[PDB]
């Protein structure tokens, strides 16, 4: 239930990727969970909401976050990969041109296990999550936020 | 298949952060399955 950037773990144990508790709500990615529950301690955090296409998925109450990148400045990748301290990462976004505007995209290239961990803005705020992207040999991720 | 959570840390900027990655400008389709494409 603590606020903060947590690891999803399965079963020997393996990273499948990470996830953003703000507000009692988990944050992460639909392709790393695919929604199914997740154990915290002794509780359990089941599937809240969820969306395929933006490829994102809430436990226990609604999509909280909704800070966007402002277009200009730099932003941190809060990279928590397996089996390292979770480590930022600055980096000035690219940008994604889809008929329905443009998103941050961040062209950072790190191992899948890191799927789910947020982009944050200068002010602390994350405004979105590392994972969903394309490949130009190097892979570029999309900054994907949901909608609160 | 046991799925579960481990607190790595707090959400917080990082003021001594490396610096890396370039800023590309690219066009993509966003499909219903949620997969990115390039266009052109």
């Amino acid at each position: 239930t603590t606020d903060g950037v947590y690891r999803v773990m399965t079963r020997g144990s393996t990273q499948v990727g990470v996830g953003v508790m703000q507000e009692g709500v988990f944050h992460t990615m639909w392709h790393v969970t695919k929604g199914a529950a997740l154990r915290s301690g002794e509780g359990r955090l089941d599937p809240y909401w969820g969306d395929v296409k933006q490829d994102l998925v809430s436990y226990c109450g609604p999509w909280k976050l909704d800070a966007a990148w402002d277009g200009l400045s730099e932003v941190q990748l809060l990279a928590v990969p397996p089996g390292e301290r979770a480590k930022n990462i600055q980096t000035l976004p690219g940008i994604f041109k889809t008929k329905d505007g443009d998103i941050g995209a961040v062209a950072l290239d790190y191992p899948a296990g890191t799927s789910g961990s947020p982009i944050l803005d200068k002010s602390g705020r994350v405004i979105g999550l590392y994972g969903n992207g394309v490949v130009i040999g190097s892979y570029v991720s999309a900054i994907t936020q949901g909608k609160r | 298949v046991d799925m579960y959570i481990e607190r790595a840390g707090d959400i917080t900027w990082e003021k001594d952060a490396e610096v890396t990655g370039n800023s590309p400008r690219l066009d993509v389709a966003l499909d219903e399955s949620g997969d990115f494409s390039l266009v052109e």
